[PDB]
């Protein structure tokens, strides 16, 4: 047979003596591997972005979980957070001031933009990769998520689910105030609530090959849009994709909410009681739960 | 990371050094929309 590689990428940093993070990783990776099934010629590659102490922690957790029950081939790859930070910085520097806590441009924030420049960081033999948070719990075979790449329309480069809280309603306040007819920051079905970065289908080939996407990475384009939208955030890649998605929704294949069912209700209690349910509603059979903002995941 | 600024104005992080006003979403009051 001709071997077919499937690639996932997870951030796993500062994990030593971070027991809550390790437990999140355990929940995510155990459910992932329990429920995954791949054909005999297929291989699941698990990429981790980690400093050295976290690499050791991940290795101890993985040996307890591999090889998977289902018997499929799994390869673990580690990437040095310091190396990636240096590769990312030239590309990502100009966006940091708009999307990092808070001001202005620190190396320590650079890695939170990895996804936006993944197509320049990963080897060109990797055409596609799925980036996943570690505070997830998988309820289905991850192999099934890969078929969503086949549903990208021409010109779409990334697959992403909507943000299920009114955080962007809040963030875009001034733009909304100046533009009363805008859908920017409004809830679904008809609004543009923004995106959540917990589950992302990065078509590296499509990102590399898109002139539009390439232009939007340039400092002057980042600046012009952040000025237009009066945008300030601290959520990194999620904020950038959210912003360019207001201007250029064609770039994004919107995954159904069941692929990233976020559980965080922080914003409900901080000014958005009345509109909260319109953002938070998600119906369907849940495929991935996302226990964001340290929210316990139900069982 | 930072805690989100509960205020509608200024930076995305609470207690933004460059902000002196705090505009709260409806129904909330205080220096950080606590009440
Ligand atoms: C405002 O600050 C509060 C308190 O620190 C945070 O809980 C809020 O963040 C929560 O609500 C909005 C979500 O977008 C956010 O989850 C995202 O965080 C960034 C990505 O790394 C991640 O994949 C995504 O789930 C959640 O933590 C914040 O708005
Ligand atoms: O100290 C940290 C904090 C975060 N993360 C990674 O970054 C993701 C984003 O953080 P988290 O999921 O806790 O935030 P939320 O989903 O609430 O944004 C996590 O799932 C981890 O994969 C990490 O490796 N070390
Ligand atoms: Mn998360």
């Amino acid at each position: 047979v001709v071997p077919v590689d499937y690639h996932l990428l997870m951030m796993f940093t500062k994990a030593e003596h971070n027991a809550p993070l390790q437990a999140k990783a355990r929940v995510a990776l155990s459910s992932l591997l329990r429920l995954a099934k791949f054909e005999a010629h297929e291989v699941l590659n698990l990429h981790f972005v980690s400093e050295e102490a976290s690499r050791e922690v991940a290795k101890a957790l993985l040996r307890e979980l591999l090889p998977p029950a289902a018997g499929f081939k799994c390869k673990v790859i580690f990437h040095d957070v310091a190396v990636l930070t240096d590769k990312l910085f030239p590309v990502v520097e100009a966006m940091q001031k708009y999307f990092s806590a808070g001001s202005g441009t620190y190396y320590s924030d650079s890695i939170f933009f990895l996804s936006v420049a993944m197509h320049q960081i990963m080897p060109k033999e990797i055409p596609r990769i799925i980036q996943l948070d570690l505070d997830l719990k998988y309820k289905t075979n991850i192999r099934e998520l890969f078929e969503e790449f086949d549903n990208f329309l021409p010109g779409a480069v990334i697959g992403i689910a909507r943000e299920m809280q009114p955080v962007y309603r809040h963030t875009f306040w001034q733009f909304r105030h100046e533009n009363p007819k805008t859908r920017v920051g409004d809830p679904p079905p008809e609004g543009l609530p923004g995106f959540n970065s917990g589950v992302m289908l990065l078509n590296l080939e499509a990102m590399r090959q898109s002139p539009l996407y390439s232009h939007l990475l340039e400092p002057s384009w980042v600046q012009q849009l952040a000025d237009k939208y009066h945008f300030r955030g601290h959520l990194g890649d999620q904020d950038f994709f959210t912003m360019i998605g207001m201007e250029h929704p064609e770039l994004f294949h919107v995954l159904d909410c069941t692929w990233n069912r976020q559980l965080c209700t922080w914003w409900r209690d901080h000014g958005y009681s009345d509109v909260f349910q319109a953002y938070f509603r998600c119906e369907g059979h849940v495929k991935i739960y996302h226990g964001n903002c340290n929210t316990p995941i139900p069982e | 990371q930072c805690e989100s600024n509960p205020c509608l104005n200024g930076g995305s992080c609470k207690d933004d050094i460059n902000s002196y006003e705090c505009w709260c979403p409806f129904g909330f009051e205080g220096k950080n929309c606590e009440l």
